[PDB]
């Protein structure tokens, strides 16, 4: 159980600035090139 | 993407390759091909096809054939875009958008477009004639 909660909190992400700019240059982009709508709920953001 | 094309167009795209491959496995002759796309009103030239053949035995599948056709599905969506862009602005029939009008232009878009992107976009590039809004499009 020990064991097991260590690992699942050891396992949860930290700050990271590439995260971040990578999340920020795909929100660069409102929508899809054509025929599509870029709506990225399921990405969300891609820190947290 | 291979569905550019309606869906009556891809049906009578399905129907030609059917057509030109009759024996039923698929594939098709590059001159079965060019015949079936004739016959469809889409008659290319040699070296045209040579091209579409190139950017998809010696035969070529249905897909093979969908996919070589969505290049110029794409094109002709291009270009129709560009005429869009084109006569957005002579959609009012003066042909020249003032400052106002393509910033309400712009607001009617709604590309996540804000008031700096609005500048920016039109220092790119005071009315704004048809052609510039066109060219500033294409960038």
């Amino acid at each position: 159980f020990f064991q097991s909660i260590q690992a699942l909190m050891q396992t949860c992400s930290v700050l990271d600035l590439n995260a971040f700019e990578r999340q920020n240059k795909a929100e660069g982009l409102g929508m899809v090139n054509e025929d599509g709508t870029v709506i990225n709920r399921q990405n969300g953001e891609k820190v947290m | 993407m291979a569905d550019q094309l309606t869906e009556e167009q891809i049906a009578e795209f399905k129907e030609a390759f059917s057509l030109f491959d009759k024996d039923g496995d698929g594939t098709i002759t590059t001159k079965a091909l060019g015949t079936v796309m004739r016959s469809l009103g889409q008659n290319p030239t040699e070296a045209e096809l040579q091209d579409m053949i190139n950017e998809v035995n010696g035969t070529i599948d249905f897909p093979a054939f969908l996919t070589m056709m969505a290049r110029k599905m794409k094109d002709t969506d291009s270009e129709e875009e560009i005429r869009e862009a084109f006569r957005v602005f002579d959609k009012d029939g003066n042909g020249y958008i003032s400052a106002a009008a393509l910033r309400h232009v712009m607001t009617n878009l709604g590309e996540k477009l804000t008031d700096e992107e609005v500048d920016e976009m039109i220092r790119e590039a005071g009315q704004v004639n048809y052609e510039a809004f066109v060219q500033m499009m294409t960038a």
